């Protein structure tokens, strides 16, 4: 035609399509700076555990002093260790599990009580659980475990207060098929307790 | 950032290398070494564990005059992880023993390399002081009383 | 110049604020700043060029020498751009930089942007003209900042500092509005500038 | 000479074991790879049949493949010599004192 | 249609799109400096995690020590005032390094129970009571994972599937070949209208009845069909003198079964 | 004849004993690897003025347990500084065993032998240090042809001629077929005090 | 306060350095003393709480941005006429002008 702005859209549409790719690009490298830094991190984390090194358990087996413990070694020899600033002394009694740092065998952290895996498979068994309220029926029953038994676990500031001793134990006993065990289930639920 | 920098502990390791360190550079008549140190930090009690030197010039015809190699930095946290990760830059050791504002300068960028202030520490390597063989300081930003203005 | 090792001055600033070249003053630095590093690098390979700031009162070392694009190109991102130039104090922080290098068989340049005119004394730089060239380090000024309605404070210090020797300092006058920045230094010489004996 | 003696219990071969774990999954990793599929950090482990050993003192170790045997000689229920302390096979063993006895 | 060609003539000025277009070859300079930013990030980034990577390499190379999992304890971040230990260091928090939260406790080969911090290189969620793990033969850290053994007691009871009898070949006895279609196939194929309904599909199916009815043949049939296990489970050697011996058998096989379920 | 091959007065510096003790303890129950940077002077003085400690080794102490890009890198840092000295030699634990030279280490010898002849292993346990005197011990090769022939003894002319010794074990055997073991004296100034 | 936070989607990201937050607290600032004399106090009180709190997290703070903060701070005291309360927190306005 006349125009030279006619000549000017012919190349004008070349360029169309180099904003948009430069666009896609742009996006894309700033989500790869994110992915490498996650694995990066990650590799390092390897990294600080091979230089924070494991650590040995006992067990106290006799206070010998506040700063002085007979601990019974997993490894094999009973030893006197020490006790390290950073474990509190209150924390420190008989027959609690103990972890210790192999350097200088002076007390790190204590443990929680570890489980011997015969018990730990009791403790693991979970189905969900089921309701109070699944478990229909027969109303009366399920409402005096709940005296016994949730009642002073929730509460037993009632039971200080009054001066009475907690309750504490049941026994079920019933027919095969009444749900000994359907209300067992329940009542574990229904509390919350381990 | 926190402002925890309460008790300063210190390694007889890094007292003996800024010794040496000032002497492996050869700086004197109030040139300085100028160094960092590296520890645990974000904490209320710091342990200074570590020193080494860095590449570090000192001009006394003004003192805001003063080199300093980032890529040496940069390179040295590389190495000291791999050694132990108990070790991070912590801030910088200063032979001192005159504390000066322009330090207030050189502070500033040890700050890009640690969440917390950064600490300062003074050892006296000329040991003039028959105490004190360690003063401790952190640069904290305040504004000071009496009609004064923001200082840090 | 062949065989030359060169710091790079960014000029950070409230004059760098102010566009006189698309898109403000820093954003046609970007590119101006790759042009010098890739032109000296073909011309002798074993050029190598830092950066450092031109802003508040202490300049900082952005990037030594380096022949890796993405090092030096970093730096004029993450620099803060709302500054002053403070010429004194970048001679002597570019000259520590020209100190410590890798080979000293090359020369010692600075090259150095200005946007915005001096916010020093005069005589310092009169002073510190006769250390540098005693050194053999030359200073090219690129003068687009103090021609806008400066008067031409930099003539005189270019004058100090030129006499051959092996290294001599040239002045690019760059007309002082849009033309791209890139394409002025391109016109002026840097490529065939040059130390006369 | 001292190879302490051991004696295969296990053969885990070397690319179902999941040496790598960073983008592998425990069960198995390709079953002919376990880390030629990952060239973007360079880590380079594969081998074929790597077996578990027991001690004599009754510890068990991942060891070497032979090192002066080939793979296919070594085998579930032979004995192996390995090193002192860099525990690897270097020659295998006879599997047991099972010749001569049987054959009366 | 599209955009920056003759369409755009008639929507916007001729003058005012070409006068666009300039505009917009500048935004490419800006678009090539950023772009180029990113890209040698990465690069670089890159670099970084082949350093490392190389140095677990080493660790990870034979010999190694094989130890299993007694348990995991995995504490809490901020389990005291900034540490995931139950003990105080005045601030860090970290799972493997100046703090300890994350744990696996392995019981060695050795004849040692080791508390390690928990490595990165692996998931916390393979770390699982007796989950067999390789470990760092110098210190002590979990390296590796390794599949569980079996041993000879477990391979008897478990997967004696041999195809399909077929029921056409077992003779005879309509009823019996009626009913057990009615108690295990429909509901393993058309347990999608059981848990709609949310009714249990049966417990058990109790068969009794004299010797050499057929009953084995059946189940064996069954199971391949379904697409369960047959499992091989003989009450009378169950019952032993010892106790300990006798009651570990049942153990067993009721956690290899829910293990290798669906199971006939 | 040749080489003197008089055994050595190694004098560390209080810098660089501490700095042993530090990178030894925390890494127990394992191997370290280090490389020792100082002068050597005289015909039997060498001076260890510094340490650098070498990263934790996936396969411990051995031939292979030098990576030659942090070893490269980490004397580039210490020359950046002016830090900078000579390897004259190398340290290994054994984290729970006394001073000696297992089979490995003794070939790790020769190959700083090769480097420089005069080389020191200074074997350093971390734990079973508790005067930080003991269980700290140098040793340096005597030359092989001096074996043969039984020209070995040459260590105890131009020393003070004290020796401190004790166990047979490996120690013995170690030194009978290789090296001399030498007491490790202390160099110090005022400052440090 | 419509303009910088949309300006710092993009300028941010071309220009790649430079922070326009820092404009905003003034701006905060300026809405709470609108309160102020319109007489609604209680509403400007708890603007100014959500400023400090920005405030404490930021490693550096010029002098500028907490000047205005307390200068409305002021105003809400001796609207009270709490004299004690208006003494303490304008010795703060006056120092860090
Ligand atoms: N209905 C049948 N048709 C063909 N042979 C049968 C039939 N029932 C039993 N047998 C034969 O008797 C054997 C014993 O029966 P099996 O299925 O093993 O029984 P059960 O569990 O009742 O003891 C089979 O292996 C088969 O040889
Ligand atoms: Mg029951
Ligand atoms: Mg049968």
């Amino acid at each position: 035609e006349q125009e030279a702005h006619n000549k000017a859209l012919n190349q004008f549409k070349r360029k169309l399509l180099e904003h948009r790719r430069y666009d896609d690009q742009l996006k894309q490298r700033r989500q790869n700076i994110r992915d490498l830094e996650k694995l990066y991190d990650k590799t390092e984390n390897d990294i600080k555990a091979l230089q924070s090194i494991g650590q040995l358990i006992g067990e106290v087996m006799k206070e010998l002093s506040e700063e002085k413990y007979i601990v019974k070694a997993s490894s094999g020899p009973r030893y006197i260790v020490g006790v390290r600033n950073s474990v509190d002394r209150s924390k420190l009694k008989k027959g609690v599990r103990v972890t210790l740092d192999i350097t200088t065998l002076t007390i790190m952290r204590i443990l929680p009580r570890e489980t011997d895996p015969l018990v730990y498979n009791m403790t693991s068994f979970e189905q969900g659980e089921i309701t109070f309220d699944g478990i229909g029926g027969l109303t009366e029953q399920i409402r005096e475990l709940r005296e016994v038994i949730e009642l002073p676990l929730k509460n037993p500031e009632i039971f200080q207060r009054v001066g009475i001793k907690p309750p504490k134990g049941v026994l079920l006993y019933g027919p095969p098929g009444t749900g000994k065990t359907l209300l067992a289930k329940a009542v574990a639920a229904t509390i919350g307790a381990n | 950032m926190s402002l925890q920098h309460e008790k300063v502990t210190i390694a007889p390791l890094v007292l003996l290398s800024a010794l040496d360190h000032y002497e492996r550079t050869q700086t004197k008549e109030n040139k300085r070494c100028v160094g960092v140190i590296l520890g645990d930090a974000n904490s209320s009690t710091i342990r200074v564990t570590n020193s080494f030197a860095l590449p570090f010039e000192e001009d006394e015809k003004n003192s805001d005059v003063w080199f300093l190699d980032h890529n040496y930095i940069e390179n040295m946290n590389e190495m000291c992880k791999k050694i132990n990760a108990k070790e991070k830059l912590i801030g910088w050791y200063h032979s001192g023993p005159k504390l000066r504002a322009s330090d207030l300068k050189i502070n500033e960028l040890f700050k890009k390399y640690t969440q917390n202030n950064p600490l300062l520490l003074i050892v006296d390597v000329k040991q003039q002081g028959v105490g004190l063989p360690t003063d401790a300081y952190v640069a904290i930003e305040q504004v000071k009383d009496d009609g004064t203005s923001t200082e840090k | 110049m062949v065989l030359e090792a060169t710091v790079l001055v960014i000029d950070n600033s409230e004059y760098s604020r102010n566009g006189d070249f698309p898109r403000t003053r820093f954003e046609a630095q970007i590119d101006s700043v790759e042009f010098i590093f890739q032109a000296k690098r073909n011309s002798n390979p074993e050029n190598t060029v830092g950066l450092i700031s031109g802003a508040g009162a202490n300049p900082r070392v952005l990037s030594t020498f380096t022949a890796e694009f993405g090092k030096i190109l970093a730096g004029l991102h993450d620099t803060q751009i709302e500054g002053k130039l403070h010429m004194a104090t970048a001679l002597q922080i570019a000259q520590l930089t020209l100190k410590h290098r890798q080979n000293k068989v090359q020369h010692q340049r600075i090259v150095a942007f200005v946007c915005s005119p001096i916010s020093d004394s005069r005589d310092e730089l009169i002073r510190l003209a006769k250390t540098l060239k005693k050194n053999n380090v030359a200073v090219d000024i690129i003068n687009f900042g103090e021609i806008e309605q400066n008067t031409e404070l930099l003539d005189e210090f270019i004058a100090a500092v030129n006499n051959p020797q092996e290294e001599t300092s040239h002045l690019l006058t760059v007309t002082p509005g849009p033309r791209l920045l890139y394409e002025n230094i391109a016109s002026s010489p840097i490529i065939l500038e040059e130390g006369s004996s | 000479h001292p190879l302490q003696v051991a004696r295969c219990t296990k053969i885990i071969k070397g690319n179902g074991e999941s040496d790598e774990t960073t983008t592998d999954n425990n069960n198995s990793g390709n079953s002919n790879s376990n880390s030629n599929q990952q060239s973007t950090d360079a880590d380079e482990d594969d081998e074929d049949a790597k077996y578990v050993i027991n001690l004599k003192q009754i510890a068990k170790f991942v060891v070497g493949l032979g090192e002066r045997v080939s793979p296919t000689d070594i085998e579930e229920g032979m004995r192996v010599g390995v090193d002192r302390s860099k525990y690897n096979i270097e020659l295998p063993l006879p599997p047991r004192i099972d010749p001569s006895v049987t054959m009366m | 249609g599209d955009d920056e060609l003759d369409q755009e003539i008639l929507n916007l000025s001729t003058q005012e799109l070409q006068t666009r277009a300039k505009l917009l070859d500048n935004e490419i300079r800006i678009f090539r400096s950023e772009l180029q930013r990113l890209s040698h990030e990465n690069n670089v980034m890159l670099e970084k995690i082949k350093d490392n990577k190389e140095k677990i390499k080493n660790n990870r190379q034979l010999p190694y020590l094989v130890a299993n999992v007694v348990e995991v304890m995995d504490m809490n971040e901020i389990e005291d005032k900034e540490n995931s230990e139950s003990t105080t260091q005045g601030g860090n928090v970290n799972l493997d390094n100046t703090a300890v939260g994350k744990a696996a406790v392995v019981k060695t080969s050795s004849r040692q129970t080791v508390f390690l911090p928990m490595v990165g290189l692996v998931d916390p969620d393979k770390l699982k009571p007796n989950d067999l793990v390789g470990v760092n033969k110098d210190s002590y850290l979990i390296l590796d994972t390794l599949p569980s053994e079996f041993d000879s007691r477990v391979k008897a009871m478990e997967v004696d599937e041999k195809p399909t009898e077929t029921y056409s070949d077992v003779g005879g006895l309509d009823k019996q070949i009626e009913e057990l279609v009615e108690a295990i196939v429909l509901p393993m194929k058309r347990a999608d209208k059981f848990k709609d309904m949310g009714i249990r599909a049966p417990k058990g199916a109790l068969m009794y009845g004299p010797p050499g009815t057929g009953k084995t043949l059946l189940a064996r049939a069954c199971a391949a069909q379904t697409n369960a296990t047959f499992l091989k489970l003989a009450a009378p050697q169950l019952v032993q003198m010892y106790i300990g011996e006798g009651a570990k058998l049942v153990r067993d096989a009721f956690a290899l079964a829910k293990e290798k379920a669906p199971t006939i | 004849t040749g080489r003197d091959d008089t055994k050595e007065t190694v004098y560390i510096s209080s810098i660089a004993l501490l700095k042993m003790l530090k990178h030894g303890r925390a890494g127990v129950p394992m191997e370290v690897m280090g490389l020792m940077l100082g002068e050597f002077v005289d015909d039997y003085t060498v001076n260890v003025v510094d340490v650098f400690a070498m990263p934790q080794s996936g396969t411990g102490v051995s031939v292979e347990a030098v990576d030659d890009v942090f070893q490269a890198k980490m004397m580039d840092m210490l020359k950046q500084t002016g830090r900078d000295q000579m390897v004259v030699g190398w340290y290994h634990s054994h984290p729970g065993f006394g001073c000696w030279l297992s089979s490995v280490d003794v070939n790790t010898q020769k190959s700083f032998e090769q480097l420089n002849s005069r080389a020191v292993a200074v074997v350093v346990d971390p734990i079973q240090s508790v005067k930080g005197k003991v269980v700290i011990d140098a040793f340096r090769l005597i030359d092989t042809g001096a074996l043969i022939n039984n020209l070995e003894p040459r260590q105890t002319t131009s020393n003070t001629g004290l020796l401190n010794k004790a166990n047979i074990q490996a120690l013995i055997h170690g030194l009978n077929r290789h090296y001399y073991s030498l007491n490790i004296d202390y160099h110090k100034t005022a400052k440090e005090t | 306060k419509a303009q910088f936070q949309e300006l710092d989607s993009k300028k941010q990201r071309n220009n790649g350095s430079k922070d326009h937050g820092d404009g905003i607290l003034l701006i905060d600032s300026e809405i709470a003393r609108t309160y102020l004399l319109k007489n609604d106090l209680v509403k400007a009180r708890d603007l100014l709480d959500d400023l400090e709190k920005t405030l404490d997290k930021k490693d550096s703070i010029p002098l500028r941005i907490t000047n205005s903060f307390y200068s409305t701070n002021s105003q809400y005291f001796k609207f009270k006429n709490d004299f004690n309360s208006f003494y303490y927190t304008s010795l703060l306005y006056l120092s860090t002008l």
